């Protein structure tokens, strides 16, 4: 009880994401009559998750040349928005000022391949975000973490722990 | 006198830290 | 990273399997991806369809994990991956619950 | 269950199916003798009329394969589709005899690889269209692929594509046995005109018309209007649609589509969710 | 253990002549025994010691880019054969041993 | 005069040139070299590498995509990925993205770090009797006698 030892006994010992047919009954049905090999009325697809990727009626190849303003140069013998940052009224003027028509074309382009790759990099990064709820949403996880047990249950294993002896 | 110098099995996987956190744990 | 829901059960014989490491049964039971003739069986192909099959199998371990589903989600020929399954399954490790 | 009256149980199967016993001596002559693979497209229809089962799957197979038996690899096919067993009037006999017929026309990669191989190959760059449907999505793609090339790898591209577009792994498997598809069936429809595949001098007007021009210095840069097909599109789809692709020398014309069957698969996007549930349950109510 | 508890069990099941075996509803078991008591012949003529190897005994545990990864061992500091083996050793004739 | 950003190349590929072709090029990619196909030739190589890098070094921190590329430069598709490769293995495309923004597989997530519990058979370990004594034998009387 001495303070000498009560500081030593303790230290001597310190003791609308998937797109499936979301009715439970006919996806049985289905293939009830599946193994049998017939078709059903409703239809069933498989799962997957929701969004379209949708290009080529959204951002278009600019049009930078008039309507004749390359068979004329033929004749004549010639910070960012979504991926360009804005340029200032006179600087990209003398810019512009400075290229020829045999350049406007890879200049469409160019910046062509830019939205696009901004426009696919941003539907990426929204896809990803959907996978990673619907592997979560498939695995028996809620989201962004008389009922009786099967063995295959978290926690009510059949082999249970066998104890040593000296425990 | 004959004392057994247990701290000297410092071989270079394990260190003095390790075996005197080893032997605090299992004591724990 | 998805915690743990299930209970994984493989036999006992099967306490060789550790994922990032090839065994030596793994080698004298499927050799044609260790004798280096095609350049489509490499052991990263190997080591790549293992753990799919295998991480595939363990998300929901009720379920039979068949060889169709196998074959349409990573690219190969069917004897392979049939072959693959076929050893994987033989050894517990997959549809053994 | 060990705990019984000592009963001798050979192999307590995994649902309704026994072990694959292997040979252990074919895989080794096999595996030794073996110089190449030759992955052969293989396409199952099957309709309600003339049939009974509908099994839309496509795969690859190994030509040079001579160690599975083809219609024990059906017959596990087909119990993996969970047929009942019945499944002998609605035969095996029928896939097992298509995919024997089918793998004895593939004619094999042709004198492009058998003969000669020119490091880069020819300008023979054709014209790639794809159209697959999984779940209710739906992917049209158009390209350009050298067929006359023996280092184009359709599988390292497709891995590729579904890379940036973020494809669950159905299209995967879709886009690279297309690929294989095509170009299978532009071979052979060289190989059966007598093409002569290293001097080129093609000769013919179905094909070479087919074929795509020579890329100019002035056409390295495709026009807009004429970039618009070549973009891939993954449009979404309702039931009525659904429900109107469910019904509708090689014909180079007519390309078709991929649409499967859903194997019966609780995870895997493109499967439908039936059998076993994700949580363990038995639901023994009073 | 996983070889001496499956090999008594077989021993005390096979002496029993109440209980059968039969290999026609298996029969990948006798090529087991068989290739196991192959093993074990070879490396008893040899006096290896099996089962407690301090070896590591795992295997290799880890295109147009192979050029590119030649040159790659240039420009930073600036094809693999083919394998042979066979299922089952020599029978244990054709051994420098064993004459 | 124009505006100008920043670019940022790994110190091991300032052998790139622009407007020229390199040494290493040839023995990398030997199928745009062999003057004999017509279609693949040394001058319309440049016109896929000044549209790659030249349109990825407008905004580096966008992943260029190959889709992207066989969408406009009308090229086979094969020769456009082993280029792309070939582009993003020296660091000279696809640098200064960020990682995580990278294109990734979707495949199901790892299961390395689970718990796994095993079936051993009936005869593996063996009976057990005799609890060990973990404390120490006092030896008081020895000492007191």
């Amino acid at each position: 009880l001495s303070t000498n030892l009560i500081s030593k006994i303790s230290l001597l010992r310190p003791s609308p994401i998937v797109t499936e047919q979301p009715s439970a009954e006919i996806r049985e049905a289905y293939i009830e009559n599946f193994a049998k090999g017939e078709h059903i009325s409703a239809i069933v697809p498989g799962q997957s998750i929701s969004g379209t990727l949708e290009l080529s009626a959204q951002f278009r190849v600019p049009r930078y040349h008039s309507k004749n303003s390359f068979q004329q140069a033929l004749q004549m013998k010639a910070q960012y928005y979504r991926g360009l940052p804005l340029y200032e009224k006179n600087t990209l003027l003398e810019r512009l000022k400075q290229l020829t028509p045999n350049e406007i074309k890879e200049l469409e382009h160019l910046h062509d391949a830019v939205f696009v790759n901004t426009g696919l990099q941003n539907v990426r990064k929204v896809r990803t975000k959907k996978w990673k709820k619907y592997w979560q949403y498939k695995a028996g996880i809620p989201i962004g973490l008389k009922r009786v047990p099967n063995p295959n249950f978290l926690g009510n294993c059949n082999i249970k722990d066998f104890k040593p002896p000296y425990i | 006198l004959k004392k057994v110098k247990i701290l000297e099995q410092i071989d270079e996987n394990w260190s003095k830290e390790d075996l005197q956190k080893l032997l605090k744990g299992i004591q724990e | 990273e998805i915690p743990q829901a299930h209970e994984i059960v493989i036999p006992s014989y099967s306490k060789w399997f550790n994922l990032e490491k090839i065994h030596s049964i793994e080698v004298q039971s499927l050799p044609e991806f260790f004798t280096n003739r095609i350049p489509s069986k490499t052991p990263e192909v190997y080591m790549r369809y293992r753990n799919f099959m295998v991480n595939s199998y363990r998300l929901n371990p009720n379920e039979y994990f068949s060889v169709t589903t196998a074959r349409r989600n990573v690219s190969g020929d069917a004897a392979a991956l049939f072959r693959l399954h076929k050893f994987l399954t033989k050894w517990g490790l997959i549809n053994y619950q | 269950i060990t705990n019984t009256t000592t009963r001798v149980i050979p192999q307590v199967e995994v649902g309704n199916r026994k072990h694959y016993l292997e040979d252990k001596l074919k895989v080794y002559k096999q595996a030794m003798n073996e110089t190449s693979e030759q992955l052969v497209p293989i396409r199952l229809e099957f309709d309600q009329d003339r049939d009974r089962f509908f099994l839309r799957d496509t795969l690859l197979w190994n030509k040079n394969d001579k160690l599975i038996k083809i219609e024990d690899f059906v017959d596990d096919m087909l119990r993996d589709y969970r047929f009942e067993d019945a499944t002998r009037e609605q035969h095996i006999d029928t896939i097992c005899q298509s995919i024997q017929e089918q793998i004895q026309e593939f004619q094999g990669n042709p004198y492009i690889e058998l003969n000669q191989d020119r490091l880069g190959g020819d300008d023979l760059r054709i014209r790639i269209k794809l159209d697959i449907v999984v779940g209710q999505n739906q992917l049209i793609d158009q390209f350009e692929w050298d067929i006359s090339n023996s280092d184009n790898c359709p599988e390292e591209f497709a891995e590729s594509m579904c890379q940036e577009l973020e494809l669950p792994g159905e299209f995967v498997t879709a886009i690279a046995h297309s690929i294989r598809e095509q170009v299978h069936m532009y071979h052979k429809s060289l190989a059966l005109l007598g093409y002569n595949f290293d001097g080129s001098a093609i000769e013919d007007d179905d094909i070479r018309s087919r074929m795509l021009p020579t890329i100019t210095l002035d056409d390295v840069y495709r026009p807009a209007a004429e970039s618009k097909i070549f973009t891939p599109n993954l449009l979404q789809i309702s039931a009525a649609e659904l429900e109107r692709l469910d019904k509708d020398l090689p014909d180079i014309a007519d390309i078709p589509r991929t649409f499967r069957t859903p194997v019966p698969s609780t995870l895997m996007p493109g499967g439908v969710d039936v059998g076993p549930s994700v949580e363990s349950y038995e639901l023994r109510n009073t | 253990g996983e070889i001496n508890t499956a090999l008594n069990t077989l021993l005390v099941t096979s002496a029993d002549s109440n209980l059968k075996i039969s290999l026609v509803k298996y029969p990948e078991l006798l090529d087991s025994l068989a290739i196991l008591g192959m093993n074990l012949l070879s490396n008893l003529s040899q006096n290896v010691v099996p089962y407690h190897r301090n070896t590591s005994d795992y295997y290799y545990e880890d295109q147009h880019d192979k050029m590119v990864d030649k040159i790659f061992e240039k420009v930073n500091n600036n094809s693999p054969a083919v394998k042979q083996w066979d299922l089952l050793p020599e029978p244990i004739r054709f051994l420098p041993n064993q004459f | 005069i124009p505006q100008a950003h920043e670019i940022v190349i790994p110190s091991y590929s300032k052998w790139f040139n622009l407007e020229k072709i390199h040494s290493i090029e040839v023995q990398s990619l030997p199928e745009f070299f062999t003057n004999r196909i017509p279609s693949k030739t040394p001058e319309v190589y440049m016109r896929y590498r000044n549209f790659m890098v030249n349109s990825y070094r407008l905004n580096p921190n966008e992943y260029f995509s190959v889709t992207t590329a066989r969408r406009n430069v009308s090229g086979d598709a094969a020769a456009l990925f082993r280029l792309h490769k070939f582009l993003t293995k020296w660091g000279l495309i696809n640098y200064q993205v960020d990682s995580k923004l990278l294109p990734k597989n979707i495949e199901p997530p790892l299961t390395s770090q689970y718990s796994t519990r095993h079936d051993a058979p009936r005869g593996l370990f063996p009976f057990e009797s005799y609890k060990p004594s973990v404390q120490l034998p006092d030896m008081a009387k020895l000492k007191k006698m």
